[PDB]
RNA sequence: CCGCACAAGCGGUGGAGCAUGUGGUUUAAUUCGAUGCAACGCGAAGAACCUUACCUGGUCUUGACAUCCACGGAAGUUUUCAGAGAUGAGAAUGUGCCUUCGGGAACCGUGAGACAGGUGCUGCAUGGCUGUCGUCAGCUCGUGUUGUGAAAUGUUGGGUUAAGUCCCGCAACGAGCGCAACCCUUAUCCUUUGUUGCCAGCGGUCCGGCCGGGAACUCAAAGGAGACUGCCAGUGAUAAACUGGAGGAAGGUGGGGAUGACGUCAAGUCAUCAUGGCCCUUACGACCAGGGCUACACACGUGCUACAAUGGCGCAUACAAAGAGAAGCGACCUCGCGAGAGCAAGCGGACCUCAUAAAGUGCGUCGUAGUCCGGAUUGGAGUCUGCAACUCGACUCCAUGAAGUCGGAAUCGCUAGUAAUCGUGGAUCAGAAUGCCACGGUGAAUACGUUCCCGG
């Protein structure tokens, strides 16, 4: 990408419920080009969220995402030849996509003896703003706030 | 290993210098080179000189050697350690 | 009465013939639910019937071959989508305007000489 | 063309006083509202005796180059030479036309040639997209060197607009001895043009006489 | 019987098309109805050989030979329909298997 | 390759055609699923005074022009090397630089 | 760079093959060691009979040698004597009955095969080389060759460090598969080594392709 | 409970549980579960001590724990002091069964040990 | 100013075990070559013997392979002994061809020389062939012009492109080699032909396109059609072009290949071959058996399998493509736990065989453990190929069950049907793939940007 910028590739919505956003996903947890392995692991753990820990699964996905969306990220960019911990603002389609990508990352740590058992767990404790998916969130926003001398 | 159907494979050259041995009881080394024929029991208590590729080893025949072949008693690669 | 449409996906070829009816659908011999074990299937097999709102007004025919479930399951519905657009021809707009008559021509890309796969090198051992 | 006649047509305008050249003092009338005037008196038998050359070049097979480069003025320089049968540059000059008159002879040859292979045929056997390509050069080539694809070699006289703007075309003429003839407003260098004609060459109305004049001479010259 | 199948191999269809054009035009003037020729599934034998002689591996090439099949039956051969066949030598590239 | 090794090969390919019939009787004997234990045992000792080069296991595809013994096609009998020299110059019937 | 064999790149594209049979595996190798042989043979036989190529046509029972030579009279001889000759001798190599035809290339100066090899022959004669080059391209450019490129390689006038030398004419465009590129490789073993001569000669595009 | 010697099966599922043993593998575990007829999947509680001896009686039918030990190592020493090749890789640690050594041969030479 | 060069991502390498190559060391020999990118799963598309060039020993000297001559015999064929074999010694047969009855031919043996032979040295004498910069966009020339001239201009400038692509400008105008196009393949449609392929409408079906039949559809493979910034809108210098939109299977060189300018590195190869020179010639040539190229304190490169519940195991059940086959692929059936064996049909193949794809899905089980993870290693027992598996083959079965709990500094690949993962096939080949070459299945994440590194 240097001479024209492509952007990131369009996705399909999600099949069973039409959502981009759950759709991006469950392609951000597949592993090794396993989509219904990682879409039978979604949508379990997306009901289990429904009948117990909320009222709706598609919407308990959303006050999770918002509930781990970092806002101002340090991208260590050099400007004139020194090293600049410059804190810049993220998309709002690049912070959903770092949300998931954090609560998956959450999730893998959690053990719990199953992978949907896993995900509901991170993806509750974090709509709680009380994960170990939040408090990398929060990290990045305590790297953006220690390097505020380089604006 | 080879087929049972086959059975052992011995030269035919090494079978007849062992028949003429075992006969006379010469109790003289075999200066042989086939390292690929299997011992046989008739062969116990011969000494056979098996070619390594450079030279003959006297390999004395016992009868745990059965089912074993020549060569498996005769080293060919020298190693005495590296120091 | 009968209004068939050819559909091609990954290498998959789907001949789909759809008439009035129960709302029935057939595929190879064998009903949806047995032919496609996968959910993602069966939804994009029905995709056009449910986007032109014709779902218990058509009986569809199904038998495909080569490929795997999910390159058959592009190739009946874009086979769907033609049958349909030969069978009302104004659904033409509709079914285009939501991407079922791409024909993608995505295919498998063919190994290369020098390399383990297309787009794909040996590592350069450090230097 | 009668003093008159070109008066009311407006030959006696030229440029700023702030933008004139040093030999052209005599054809000056003088100055007013800080713009040159152009003596109609000296322009008309100069005029004159450049169609009297022009005259006698045709007369005697005699192949014309009508030159002139601006943009508004260039279909005009073009029309001129059609109406009497005659060669023109209306586009770009290029350095060396006549100079290298071989490398105009092979461009010529190659427009010759895409023109003579679309009517003969065989874009047919050429890709659709091979087939458009050829049109597009021939186009190319057509423009750059439509005037001059009869010329068959290099003319007789050569008729110039604006003598500044197309100071190169002079400079090769003289190298080949080839005459100029040549509007020349008070800008402009008047060395370089045998037969020379001092008017405005700016106004699209004034070059319209001035080739009016001379492909009816021209014409009247090939009739004898 | 009173049934002819010949199949010819070649290297290049465009000798291939016209020995089975001329076939089955001899064929067809005899009255003999016969199916036209059947285009079979030609066959791509592909190698690759190395093109440095010494130490490059990398480097190499890939030649192909495309063996093109044609096939036409003769269903009611009259019997000098028989005969006129074998009166026709097809071009040296072209090779004819004729079963009964 | 040296001229002693394609004289190995020749004479390896014709001891191998004398002999073809013997060992491939001989060999059927061993391997008979049922036979006498001695005739099994005395085809044993009688396969091996046949010349040792008489087996078809011994010879070595050597290309034909040169006598290279690595990078032999059996489709054309040539190295890689004269395949390719020989494909170049049309020499090859239907082969032909590949694409796909 | 290295580059592709200008005729070998073209073969079925506008370049036909110098050999015409069919044959399954079995009897493959085998055609190809005959074809081998008799171009050995023949042109052990003709070198000095300035033949250009040996193309072989093989019936099923039968095979078919034509010969593109420049100088016809001297290979069919006298009352076809030596031209019967040959057929013998192909027919014993061949094993198979066979048959010569001979065709004569109008233009010697157009056809690589023979600008090569007589720029050996005068290279073997101590011709220097830069005048054999010359003289061959503006002879094919005299003869209407839209464009010619000969290029000697080796120890050119016996000098101890080898260069190549290469001298063009006209137009020859290698990249366009459309053209008609006639290409030959000859070598000339002088006192001082091998001396590689390539030629390429375009004799202008074909349209059609093949056809 | 002690089945085959001093080694005690864990509670898990029978075949599991007899594999533990020395000299019994899963497919011998399938086969003693079979001649006793008890399921491979019930596990070794929930298991009355009758049903175990007849495990004990179907176990002894191989020889498995010391007396197949001993008799590996017997088989071992036979090659060593026999003078035969195989016997002299055993001795001196090395790959038996021809795979190289210029390198990887670590699972018998043991850990690296630098110059 | 460009490039997976970095950034943004995804997955690796570096740790483990093994496979493989190299260095080193060892050895009688561990044959030779390739050595920063651009050597190190490289020559080698397949070292048990052979291959084989290496070593040990046994042997030959016009010779294993060629021509020439002389002498003696048809050629060929069957068996014995000695020997590891090479070889040495022997024993058992002919008369076909024109026969100007001379003899010559096919061959074999023997003698003498001219010679053969050399994978012997030099790739710093070479041809040919190849790598590399780099598929980077350059490298030049004619004529004109400029300058006293070496030279310059064109080829720079403005824009714009993947592009020295293109347009404008301009003493340049053109051209050549490049770039693009012409070629192959892929995506849509149409025409033609319909078996061994196909089965929509029909008649029966032993429910099998199987069988009457059908030529519609899939498909096959030959010929065509189609995409060009062609159409619209905006931006732009009324330019090129760019952005967007319509239509369309396809949209801006649609995707992929082939295609590698002038030259650079005295780059690689005298061991494919060819070749100047030098060198050996009862030996540096030739034959044979056995050994070696597989060694093993170590170091490096490239790979494979893992370390597990997105998983292991059991059972049940789906959906491929591309290929190969006659000393070949080898069904069905029987036997064997199994590798396999016996018997034996078919197929030179859209027909028959290789040949059941596997990840997948359904059910059950396992419960985070060095485990029902992992499979190294070793023991016992086998099958096949092959004269022959000791050194040193593959595979099967029983048992054994290492290290390994995601890997430091550092470093590699990749921009889409790509990465990742899952199987299938082929060449070489008696046998011997984790390599190489090809094939399909499932199938992503990310790209703000051009500061830095790397190469132009
Ligand atoms: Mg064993
Ligand atoms: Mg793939
Ligand atoms: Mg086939
Ligand atoms: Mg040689
Ligand atoms: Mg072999
Ligand atoms: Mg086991
Ligand atoms: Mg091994
Ligand atoms: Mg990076
Ligand atoms: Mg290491
Ligand atoms: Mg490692
Ligand atoms: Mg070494
Ligand atoms: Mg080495
Ligand atoms: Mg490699
Ligand atoms: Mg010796
Ligand atoms: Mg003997
Ligand atoms: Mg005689
Ligand atoms: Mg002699
Ligand atoms: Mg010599
Ligand atoms: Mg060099
Ligand atoms: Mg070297
Ligand atoms: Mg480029
Ligand atoms: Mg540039
Ligand atoms: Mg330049
Ligand atoms: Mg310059
Ligand atoms: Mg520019
Ligand atoms: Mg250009
Ligand atoms: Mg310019
Ligand atoms: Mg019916
Ligand atoms: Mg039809
Ligand atoms: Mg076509
Ligand atoms: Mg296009
Ligand atoms: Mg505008
Ligand atoms: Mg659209
Ligand atoms: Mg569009
Ligand atoms: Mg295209
Ligand atoms: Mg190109
Ligand atoms: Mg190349
Ligand atoms: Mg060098
Ligand atoms: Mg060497
Ligand atoms: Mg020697
Ligand atoms: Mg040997
Ligand atoms: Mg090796
Ligand atoms: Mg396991
Ligand atoms: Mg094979
Ligand atoms: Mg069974
Ligand atoms: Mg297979
Ligand atoms: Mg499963
Ligand atoms: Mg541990
Ligand atoms: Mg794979
Ligand atoms: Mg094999
Ligand atoms: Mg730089
Ligand atoms: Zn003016």
């Amino acid at each position: 990408p240097r001479r024209r910028v492509i952007g990131q590739r369009k996705i399909l919505p999600d099949p069973k419920f039409g959502s981009e956003l759950l759709a991006k996903f469950v392609n951000i947890l597949m592993v090794d080009g396993k989509k219904s392995t990682a879409e039978s692991i979604v949508y379990s753990a997306l009901e289990t969220l429904a009948q117990r820990s909320g009222k709706s699964e598609l919407e308990a996905f959303e006050v999770a995402l918002e509930n781990v969306r970092p806002t101002v990220e340090v991208k260590s960019r050099r400007v004139g030849g020194s090293t600049y911990q410059v804190p810049v603002e993220v998309r709002p389609v690049r912070r959903n996509a770092l949300a998931m990508r954090w609560i998956v990352e959450a999730a893998r740590k959690r053990g719990d003896k199953s992978m949907a058992l896993r995900l509901a767990n991170e993806l509750s404790d974090a709509a709680e703003n009380k994960g170990t998916a939040v408090k990398k969130r929060e990290d990045v926003h305590r790297m953006a706030e220690a390097n505020k001398a380089f604006a | 290993p080879r087929s049972l159907k086959k059975g052992p494979f011995i030269d035919l050259h090494l079978l007849k210098k062992v028949e003429k041995a075992v006969e006379s009881g010469d109790k003289k080394p075999l200066r042989t080179w086939s390292r690929r024929s299997t011992i046989f029991p008739n062969m116990i208590g011969l000494t056979i000189a098996v070619h390594n590729g450079r030279q003959h080893v006297p390999v004395f025949v016992t009868d745990e050697m059965v089912g074993h072949k020549l060569g498996e008693f005769a080293p060919t690669r020298t190693y005495r350690g590296h120091a | 009465n009968q209004y068939y449409g050819t559909g091609r996906r990954k290498s998959s070829a789907a001949r789909v013939f759809i008439k009035p009816g129960n709302g029935k659908i057939v595929i190879n011999q064998r009903s949806l639910e047995q032919y496609f074990g996968r959910e993602t299937a069966r939804m994009v097999v029905r995709q056009p019937l449910e986007l032109v709102d014709m779902v218990e007004k058509l009986d569809l025919y199904i038998t495909v071959k080569g490929g795997g479930i999910s390159g058959q399951a592009g190739a009946i519905r874009h086979g769907i989508t033609r049958a349909l657009m030969e069978y009302d021809e104004s659904l033409r707009s509709e079914l285009r305007k939501a991407g079922f008559v791409t024909r993608d021509a995505r295919q498998v890309e063919r190994k290369k000489v020098g390399l383990r796969k297309a787009r794909r090198r040996p590592q350069f051992s450090k230097r | 063309v009668s003093m008159r006649d070109m008066l009311k047509a407006g030959v006696h305008f030229g440029h700023q006083t702030r933008y004139w050249n040093p030999k052209m003092k005599p054809f000056i009338f003088g100055a007013r509202n800080k713009v040159h005037i152009i003596n109609l008196e000296k322009t008309v038998p100069m005029f004159n005796e450049a169609l009297a050359e022009l005259n006698k070049i045709a007369s005697r097979k005699g192949k014309i180059l009508f030159v002139g480069t601006k943009r508004a003025a260039s279909e005009a320089v073009k029309d001129a030479a059609l109406s009497c049968d005659q060669f023109f540059v209306n586009h770009r000059w290029l350095g060396g036309m006549l100079t290298n008159w071989k490398t105009v002879r092979q461009s010529i040859k190659r427009l010759k040639d895409l023109e003579t292979q679309s009517q003969d045929g065989t874009f047919d056997k050429l890709t659709k997209k091979e087939a458009l390509m050829r049109t597009r050069e021939l186009e190319k080539l057509e423009n750059s060197l439509g005037g001059i694809k009869d010329m068959g070699g290099l003319p007789d006289a050569l008729f110039v607009i604006d003598a500044d703007h197309e100071h190169i075309a002079i400079k090769e003429a003289n190298n080949l001895g080839i005459p100029v003839f040549a509007i020349v407003d008070t800008n402009s260098d008047p060395d370089g043009v045998d037969f020379v004609i001092p008017g405005n060459d700016d106004a699209i109305r004034a070059v319209t006489l001035y080739l009016g004049a001379v492909a009816a001479t021209v014409r009247e010259g090939r009739s004898q | 019987n009173q049934r002819i199948r010949i199949r010819l191999k070649a290297f290049d269809h465009r000798l291939i098309d016209q020995a089975t054009a001329e076939i089955v035009e001899t064929a067809k003037r005899t009255g003999a109805q016969v199916r036209g020729p059947i285009p079979l599934p030609t066959r791509k034998e592909r190698f690759t050989v190395l093109i440095s002689p010494h130490v490059n591996k990398d480097a190499r090439d890939q030649y192909e030979i495309r063996t093109h099949l044609r096939l036409v039956d003769i269903v009611e051969p009259t019997e000098k329909t028989v005969d006129a066949l074998m009166r026709l030598d097809l071009a040296a590239g072209v090779d004819v298997q004729i079963s009964l | 390759a040296k001229q002693s090794m394609k004289a190995r090969e020749v004479k390896r390919v014709a001891l191998a055609d004398k002999y073809f019939a013997k060992r491939a009787e001989l060999k059927a004997i061993i391997s008979d699923v049922n036979a006498s234990d001695e005739d099994r045992w005395n085809a044993v000792l009688k396969l091996q005074t046949l010349p040792r080069d008489s087996s078809p296991s011994r010879q070595r595809n050597r290309c034909r022009q040169t006598g290279r013994p690595h990078g032999f096609l059996r489709k054309f009998g040539l190295s890689r090397i004269k395949v390719r020299e020989a494909a170049m110059r049309g020499e090859i019937p239907g082969l032909k630089k590949a694409s796909w | 760079g290295q580059k592709v064999h200008p005729n070998g790149i073209r073969l079925g594209i506008v370049k036909p093959w110098n050999s015409t049979w069919f044959a399954n595996t079995k009897e493959f190798a085998d055609n190809l060691d005959s074809d081998f042989k008799v171009r050995q043979y023949l042109t052990k036989e003709l070198a000095k009979a300035s033949v250009s190529r040996i193309v072989i046509e093989r019936p099923a029972k039968s095979i078919r040698v034509t010969i593109h030579t420049a100088r016809p009279g001297i290979v069919i001889g006298k009352k076809g004597e030596d031209v019967e000759k040959l057929r013998k001798v192909v027919a014993d190599i061949a094993g198979v009955p066979a048959q010569i035809n001979i065709a004569e290339v109008r233009k010697p100066e157009l056809d690589a095969k023979l600008v090569a090899d007589s720029i050996t022959s005068q290279l073997e004669r101590r011709v220097m080389f830069r005048r054999a080059m010359k003289r061959a391209v503006q002879n094919a450019m005299r003869l209407g060759a839209k464009g010619i490129k000969v290029e000697v390689s080796g120890r050119l006038g016996g000098a101890e460090i080898a260069r190549t030398e290469w001298y063009r004419e006209g137009r020859v465009p290698l990249h366009t598969l459309r053209a008609d590129i006639d290409y030959n490789t000859s070598e000339a073993h002088t006192t001082y080594g091998v001396i590689g001569v390539k030629v390429w000669i375009f004799k202008g595009e074909i349209l059609g392709g093949m056809a | 409970a002690r089945i085959a010697g001093i080694n005690i099966p864990d509670h898990k599922h029978a075949v599991i549980a007899l594999t533990s043993i020395y000299g019994v593998g899963k497919t011998r575990s399938k086969a003693i579960l079979a001649a006793a007829g008890i399921a491979e999947d019930v596990k070794i509680s929930e298991l009355s001590e009758g049903q175990i001896d007849t495990l004990r009686d179907e176990v002894a039918k191989f020889v498995v724990e010391g007396d197949l030990r001993r008799e590996i190592s017997m088989s071992i020493k036979r090659l060593m002091d026999l003078g035969c090749y195989r016997g002299l890789r055993h001795r001196r640690g090395l790959p038996v069964r021809g795979q190289r050594t210029k390198t990887n041969a670590r699972t018998r030479k043991g850990p690296r040990k630098p110059i």
